[PDB]
């Protein structure tokens, strides 16, 4: 469950947290897939 | 959920304008791992073996013989939870407090939730940045009145046992002083088996400003950074050398490789802002809101970081 | 003389650094607040905005204000002032406070009280002691990090 | 206690073979003989690497850190669960690292325990070399190597 | 020395009975709690946990700490510990407190003041009075339960 | 872990890592010792010596003034290459081992500085004028401390004749008692390196 | 409920691998027990002592 | 073993049975049993005691 | 693996120690079973 898929519905604030987390996550792994040193 | 909290669905909504960490460029993708964990500790075990004296001759009859010890070490790793609380404007009552072009007293300095939010978030961010890099927490430019940290929470910069080099006083404006400096903290560097690897020099803006001249007559074809990526690559065998220049720094240079096997970041997975469940309400226009993070999570090998640090006495 | 002045400018100002940010005169509230604070608000006479504050009362026609003080007149400390309304904010004295207030024109560890003009002097009564030295925000302007914890 | 590096704040460096050895978790002799006596006593206090001496009161006679004509053994390591310590009698020689009193100890001086089992400069009692220079560990701990061989 | 009895109990606790099985050192937090009460935190300096406290300065690299004390520099009283943060919880002095406290080494009624080791000491600057009698911990600890209501006058 | 106790298998694993640490430190310097300053060294047998010190080689020392001064130390590597005396075996690769300061300083530009070229460069061509244009190999060894060895990687000069029992081997016997700890015993051989005379360039740049 | 007896499975005696052997006829052996492991529940032993004083 | 109840017989009355059982009934009333109490019981006893019962 | 059981040979002591203990607790068993309170 990330944030990035408006399909996800949250059903509680756990769930909130953690799909912030995941989001958190995949934002990392997408900067470094784009990150060209 | 999202039919019943306003400020979910308003962080849900507004999280995407947050800017990524820039201390994601300090490391490689290989080199950061995810901890589920809030406060608390982690533990490795480590063993290692050593020599108590010289090697026995076997020669005769002799039973008593030199003997080969050993010792366990557990690193400690140190997770830690910090909240902020920031005031903000009512959703109901923000139709009595938007204007012509932008929502919010200027008066009273009074935002709506989602901006507060993303202006807080980026502060947050900014000190999680400040502690990855330096190994202290503070708000003052002077860097007293620090937070006490728990032990075994260290940043790059104040990471013990590593290999750190001062340039005098007096030989702050001699670069060739300066990289006779950074040689000899190279040369006293021990990367072991694991050196073929990239290296990371993050350096400040006076450095890198100084890194452009010449090398020395003066030379008409190369500079001191091109130096520098060579005598790096000597000891990386002809590795990439990355550079990058960070305004946190002052007057210091950072030196050290890009390698998961000797420096290793374990963040916890809520290290970055989270927004809390409750919300402060009274009768009036004002809320209160809470932000959570968690700091601690960098392992490093002994003596694999150069710190240069130029005193401007 | 203003909590916060509105004025137009031509150019915007590049926030450089993130440390040292929250020493201005705009800095309204406390630096570290409990949702427990029991706070209040009365007409304000003056400026009392970032001063301890006494109860002043008129010939009857109207209600009490609140006017810059200390002394063995301290009501509470102003910490927030609507100009429009002519509102202050005041935490009682009896209960603790963490901010940055007025000072006369210190350091962390001394001992502080309140004048009969509503500003931090070092040394009776009050339970004021600085955390912090002295900022120049004005000429005449001085401010210093407090923790006003009731009366001795 | 007896392993600091149980709360070790980064991982070691293991690629150096030299000056690894003078620690504090160095249980044992720097040379030990398969026929050499070891006895296993319960003990009070922290008598890791010094002079120990038999105390006798109801339970069994214990050991605790000592010298001088009291001199028993030498407490080559500790089992702390058990809370037992594992000796070297004074009839039997030894080599090793021990604490020494202070950071004066020199190459060729001969050596005493003293009351809290700590070697020092010195007639003598026992028979003891030093073999190399005090070396300090922590702030008040000092450890020399120093070869046992009886009394005098 | 620790909020938590440090020895491992080498029984099974027996619970029948409700009366007098308050009086341990590991009850943390007052008898009479109201959800209005003003709470804090502060990085601990020594072990103050059920004493009064003060504020303590040192060079300014590092934030003010609190320490056991009393006197004309008491600020508040520590109810709880976090051990591994090393966090006190204090309550201040403006806000009155019911609770078990340490006594230095007294009947209901006396009129008691903090010491310089954050001890209660029966009597001036601090109102605290004693509610019960001395319930003896540890041959040098004693706890009595006390109000501590602000700061009297002279 | 309380006790530092291991199984079998690791702790002769970590005993024979160390072991052959200390093999590759008495053939590179030709003395065992186990302190980083040098001393307490073990007596050891005449006609037993390592590449550093081997008698009756060619030795240069470069004086501590000039401790910082490539110039100085490329003159005296020139006289002692040209004191190398390789007879009719000349023909054959040369092999260079330097600490870590002097293979930073053999990265510097040439020297006012030269594009192009560097002191490796300028070495490799130096050595290639003695050897008939053969292949110069270059090492970089911590064990090392301000020293640069050079020799021929020709049998017929240098040559290595180690024990077939060199490297670390366990022994038969084995310590057993009532109690969980058991003693493990590990045997090594040491010497074997034959060279002729004057063959090897031993330059020591001296700090104090 | 109120009175446990978690013994280790090695309390009872058993002889130890170790076998101490010399030149002549007389040869030492080795026997292991372990001890511990008794639990109760306060106030649920009486224990009555006749003083013979 | 600690936090058990613990009664003692006086010396001048070692040999009377009844002071004896007087005790071991101040005891048995302090025991604390519980909702356990539907148990069978175990009471261990020297020869004297025996002979005396 | 029991003592009791003639057919059980044990491969080595770790193995005897085991067949030690099970016996011992066979017997205990056994001595339950055959007491008769």
């Amino acid at each position: 469950a990330s944030l990035l898929d408006s399909n996800f519905v949250p059903i509680n604030f756990t769930e909130f947290v953690q799909a912030i987390s995941n989001t958190y996550k995949q934002r990392r792994i997408q900067f470094y897939e784009n990150l060209k040193r | 959920l999202f039919d019943e909290n306003y400020y979910a669905k308003a962080v849900a909504n507004i999280i995407g304008e947050v800017k990524d960490p820039i201390m994601y460029k300090w490391f490689s993708p290989d080199q950061i791992e995810d901890v589920d964990l809030q406060m608390g500790y982690q533990k490795t075990v480590k063993w290692d073996a050593f020599l108590n004296a010289n090697p026995t001759t076997i020669a005769n009859e002799v039973n008593t013989i030199s003997t080969i010890g050993f010792s366990s070490e557990v690193v400690r790793l140190n997770y830690l939870k910090l909240q902020y609380k920031f005031r903000h404007l009512k959703q109901t009552s923000e139709k009595f407090y938007t204007s012509d072009s932008y929502i919010g007293d200027i008066n009273n300095n009074l935002l709506p939730f989602a901006q507060a939010y993303k202006l807080a978030s980026s502060e947050i961010i900014k000190l999680i940045n400040h502690f990855v890099l330096t190994g202290t927490v503070s708000i003052q430019k002077d860097g007293k009145n620090q937070k006490r940290l728990l032990p075994n929470m260290y940043g790059l910069l104040n990471m013990p046992e590593q290999i750190k080099e001062e340039v005098a006083s007096g030989d702050k404006d001699k670069m060739d002083k300066i990289f006779e400096k950074i040689e000899a903290g190279l040369s006293k560097l021990e990367l072991g088996d694991e050196f073929s690897t990239p290296m990371m020099v993050i350096v400040d803006p006076a450095t890198s400003l100084k890194l452009v001249k010449p090398y020395a007559a003066a030379s008409s074809c190369e500079k001191w950074e091109d130096v520098l990526i060579q005598t790096i690559k000597a000891i990386n065998n002809r590795e990439d050398v990355y550079i990058e220049t960070s305004n946190l720094l002052k007057h210091k240079i950072l030196i050290y490789p890009l390698n998961s096997e000797l420096i290793k970041f374990k963040p916890s997975k809520y290290m970055l802002p989270t927004p809390n469940e409750q919300v402060d309400k009274d009768s009036t226009d004002v809320a209160h809101s809470y932000i959570d993070f968690v700091l601690g999570g960098l392992l490093a090998t002994r003596k694999t970081i150069l710190q240069v640090n130029i005193k401007q006495s | 003389l203003m909590k916060n002045p509105q004025q137009d400018s031509g150019l915007l100002s590049n926030s450089i650094d993130f440390r040292d940010q929250n020493l201005i005169f705009s800095n309204s509230g406390g630096v570290c607040t409990s949702s427990k604070d029991k706070i209040e608000n009365y007409p304000a006479k003056g400026y009392p905005y970032k001063r301890g504050v006494k109860l002043s009362f008129g010939d009857g026609t109207t209600e009490l204000e609140v006017e810059a003080g200390g002394g063995d007149d301290l009501y509470g400390v102003c910490s927030d002032i609507d100009e429009f309304s002519g509102m202050a904010t005041v935490i009682p004295i009896t209960n603790n406070f963490t901010g940055y207030l007025t000072l006369k024109k210190v350091n962390p560890g001394d001992k502080l009280n309140f004048n009969q003009h509503g500003e931090l002097e070092k040394v009776k009564s009050v339970n004021a002691i600085a955390l912090s030295k002295a900022h120049k925000l004005t000429e005449d302007l001085f401010i210093v990090l407090a923790s006003v914890f009731g009366n001795r | 206690m007896k392993n600091p590096q149980h709360d070790a704040s980064l991982l070691s460096n293991s690629n150096e073979f030299r000056d690894k050895n003078v620690e504090f978790f160095a249980s044992g002799g720097t040379r030990t003989s398969k026929f050499d006596k070891l006895e296993n006593h319960p003990f009070l206090g922290y008598p890791y690497k010094r002079g120990v001496k038999r105390v006798i009161q109801h339970y069994e006679p214990h050991v605790e850190a000592g010298g001088g004509e009291d001199l028993y053994g030498i407490c080559i390591d500790i089992d702390e669960f058990s809370k037992t310590a594992t000796i070297v009698p004074i009839t039997n020689n030894f080599e090793g690292y021990l604490v020494a009193k202070d950071s004066t100890v020199k190459v060729k001086d001969k050596l005493i325990f003293n009351k809290d089992g700590a070697l020092e400069k010195v007639k003598a009692t026992i028979n003891a070399t030093a073999l190399t220079d005090a070396k300090q560990i922590s702030n008040e701990v000092y450890l020399v190597k120093v070869a046992v061989f009886g009394n005098k």
